[PDB]
């Protein structure tokens, strides 16, 4: 589809910082590498369930004033497209099918069936989890509900899965068109406290090597790719220098539209007329 | 159908057997061309029609007749052909009531035995009404003893139909008796009718003989041409040798158009008549298609089918609403009317 | 011929951001990687019969104040030469022949023939939809008339057909001489409203890439190609900034001209004479 | 290897639960015929002399 990487960014950093921040040891391994000093001081002050200090991330044109002590601006840069496929031929389909998902799901006795059963019409099952199954177990998907003999299986009545699968639009034909870009996206810890901002450039720097192995950038926003710049004054004729270190995150994604083909043939009808010549 | 045995279905252990029969069956082909005869007769039971085989069981049942005499022309046309069996009926005003006992009998030319015009509407009429059913029919009819060409122009400008022909000629057929009988057209058209009969299903009367002792009027190459360009079938005196003999000169028709020859000529009509007509692939297996890649596909299929075993140019098709149209033209076998023969005299050097 | 991406540009994007912008769904499934928030904010004010708010389009240098709440600025860049042919023959003709073009059009019945009527005289038939003919068709074209032998096809007496053709100037004898150009036209979406930016850049991305499929970038403005800048300031200095992300469109294209050769030989005539030396 | 040596990929189940691994066969015992069914085609042929 269309996407844009500055809100999937803002979108994905939020909780997985509010998830590292509350988690002292996370930070103690992080910061394993810096001084003592300024390890302790930056978990006392951030870090942690009664830590009062608390770092805010936003866009890069706020009206009011932002947090200074702690904040990650995040500014969406440039871009081009960089691979074309034949005819812009992306990929084609027979059902128009959405985001893949991930849920987790248990297993219920029906009398003749155990049944998963997901949020959603599942317009194809990628895997369940640490299941393979044979013929034998009459692996059958309907709607929401991914289905599983019972008669062989009464031992897994209640067995716990994670159920990996795409939501279905419709049952309908067409192509996906489009090409791939390549694009950019700059991050930068500001802090009027130089080691606060080391210290946010590490935290940062983690965060974005955990994210590779989300789903969302691992099917779309590929090759996640970083590089810095030097640590520097942002801006420095108030009553303090505000001291920023960017990061430039780039990315690999598909822009595309499913272009639907109402035509199809449906039969064929042969006939012999004849010529006298 | 596949037969069940035993007929009676069983759960408790068993075997059956299931004999499928269809890779036998047969009798499959056309029906022959049954010729049909209306009119004056002794004897038969009026409005009756009559199967014959032979002119014994005819004069059997028939007698002392113009019926008789036309059955006996009948198979005295054609003795180098197979005899094959006649319809035939008494009449004892309207005769369409009496044409319809024919209906579902099942023979293809008709003859009435009478030169009255309105007969010959209403047995066009009645072929109408046949042919536009299921069971095809045509009709053969001719004049009286003498008629003029503005007069036979006329007969067939009032007559002229698709499956009707008129014959000028009339003459005299030497019987099996030895009597010298004098005739009116309508009986040549028997005649030719026994014949058309006897010939093969899409094989044409045009230069076959007529063994007739004489005709009432012999008509000169333009006068042939006037009455062939007109649709209407005459016989000519061939002169041109001293085995002197009668020739039927074409098989053409009442109604005459150059841009159909299936109206126009009798045999092709009657291939058209009798003629027989003889996989899929759905969207399903592909994304999406136009009527250029449904044509080269079938190239292709065709290609190697008649390589373990058709032209590009020959082949149309339509693409509507989900439907595909494929439509191959054919060649019919057709009955030669002309030929043209260039020749061309050179000279050679010989030397020695 | 002769042609400017400006005009060609301009000319496209109005009817196809008009078409979506009258379609809420199209916009709901392109902004469907967007906050919920912006999406239904842009949804309500520019989208749908009932919208107050609309998007405009003009050139780099109007007089009068333009529209900031959504606009698109449309912006004659660079181009370059880039291949040439020997002799620089494009291509050449035996008839001056204009446009590409495709019409809708209907069987007709004459006694003898069906017939598609088209506006214009036909200088070539490229296609008539889902028809492949066959010689017992008998098509000929004539003029504006395309004519299809009636005998065996009353039962298609009125079948609906897109003609895909070109139009003759004249049946004269000529060349076509020049070269093909690499050529851009920048394109940013000014408002001053960040979040309404980021959606008239999801839009006209989407506009761009359905464009690819047009017929006339298809024929002529070939290889269509897409850069983004930075969202920025365009104006920082009055009571609120402007906002925009500029986008570039690289096009390839030929420059030619009919050069006519009114020289022809019609006839070879053939003398002996003879020297006697 | 064992049966080049001496299983079809339809036929067996693999369920990983709680560090233990449960791999399950399908198995064929013999039974015993109840039902025969005969499907008999006539077809006919041509000789030739």
């Amino acid at each position: 589809a269309i996407t844009s990487v500055d809100s999937y960014l803002l979108s994905e950093i939020k909780p997985r910082l509010n998830t590292v921040l509350e988690n002292c040891y996370i930070i103690d391994e992080v910061l394993k590498d810096f001084d003592y000093q300024t390890r302790e001081s930056f978990k006392e002050a951030f870090c942690g369930k009664n830590a009062q200090h608390e770092v805010t991330v936003g866009f890069n044109f706020p009206k009011f004033k932002n947090n200074y002590e702690a904040h990650y601006l995040i500014q969406l840069g440039q871009g081009q497209e960089t691979k074309n496929s034949l005819g812009s031929i992306q990929s084609s389909y027979f059902e128009a099918t959405g985001d893949t998902l991930v849920e987790s799901s248990t297993a219920i006795r029906e009398d003749d069936k155990l049944v998963f059963t997901v949020s959603k019409p599942i317009g194809e099952l990628i895997k369940v989890e640490d299941i393979e199954f044979a013929k034998y177990d009459n692996l059958q998907v309907e709607g929401n509900k991914v289905s599983f003999k019972y008669q062989t299986n009464e031992d897994y009545e209640n067995y716990n899965a994670n159920i990996i699968f795409t939501e279905k639009k419709n049952d309908s034909k067409g192509l996906v068109k489009g090409f791939t870009v390549e694009e950019q996206v700059t991050v930068v810890g500001l802090s009027f406290n130089v080691d606060v901002a080391r210290c946010l450039d590490a935290v940062l720097k983690m965060i974005l090597i955990s994210m590779r192995d989300s789903i969302e950038e691992q099917q779309t926003f590929q090759l996640q790719n970083l590089s810095f710049g030097d640590i520097a004054p942002i801006i420095e004729d108030g009553d303090s220098m505000i001291f920023g270190r960017p990061t430039i995150i780039k990315y690999t994604s598909s822009l595309d539209l499913d272009y639907t083909i109402t035509q199809d043939i449906n039969k064929l009808t042969f006939k012999e007329r004849k010529d006298w010549k | 159908a596949v037969e069940p045995f035993p007929r009676r279905p069983i759960t408790r252990p068993h075997a059956s057997i299931e004999v499928d029969t269809s890779g036998i069956g047969g009798s499959a082909g056309s029906s022959e061309k049954v010729f049909c005869l209306i009119g004056q007769a002794e004897g038969g039971e009026p409005n009756t029609v009559y199967e014959l085989r032979n002119y014994s069981q005819a004069k059997r049942l028939f007698r002392s007749g113009e019926l008789l005499d036309a059955i006996e022309l009948a198979w005295g046309s054609n003795p180098n052909y197979t005899a094959g069996r006649i319809l035939a009926m008494r009449i004892e005003a309207t005769w369409a009531d009496k044409l319809d006992k024919f209906a579902h009998e099942g023979g293809y030319y008709i003859v009435p035995l009478s030169s009255k015009q309105s007969v010959h509407a209403e047995v066009a009429s009645f072929v109408k009404e046949r042919s536009d059913a299921g069971e095809p029919m045509r009709a053969i009819v001719g004049g009286g003893f003498n008629e003029s060409k503005e007069q036979l122009f006329g007969r067939q400008a009032s007559l002229s139909n698709p499956r009707v022909s008129l014959v000028a000629n009339s003459g005299t057929f030497v019987m099996d008796d030895g009597r010298k009988n004098h005739v009116p057209a309508y009986m040549v058209a028997v005649a030719l009718g026994g014949l058309a009969s006897g010939l093969e299903i899409g094989e044409s009367i045009t230069f076959k003989p007529l063994r007739v002792s004489s005709l009432d009027q012999i008509y000169e190459s333009i006068d042939l041409d006037e009455l062939n360009e007109n649709g209407i079938i005459s016989i000519e005196f061939v002169r041109n040798r001293t085995n002197t003999f009668f020739r039927i000169v074409d098989d053409v028709t009442t109604f005459n158009d150059k841009s159909d020859p299936v109206k126009a000529e009798m045999a092709v009509g009657e291939a058209n008549d009798f003629l027989v007509s003889e996989d899929q692939f759905i969207g399903t297996r592909t994304i999406n298609t136009s009527a250029s890649i449904i044509k080269d596909f079938i190239q292709s299929y065709l290609g190697r089918k008649k390589r373990d075993n058709f032209p590009a140019e020959d082949v149309q098709v339509i693409v509507e609403g989900n439907e595909a149209r494929i439509s191959m033209t054919v060649y019919p076998i057709r009955s030669f009317k002309k030929i043209s023969v260039s020749l061309v005299y050179k000279q050679q050097t010989l030397q020695a």
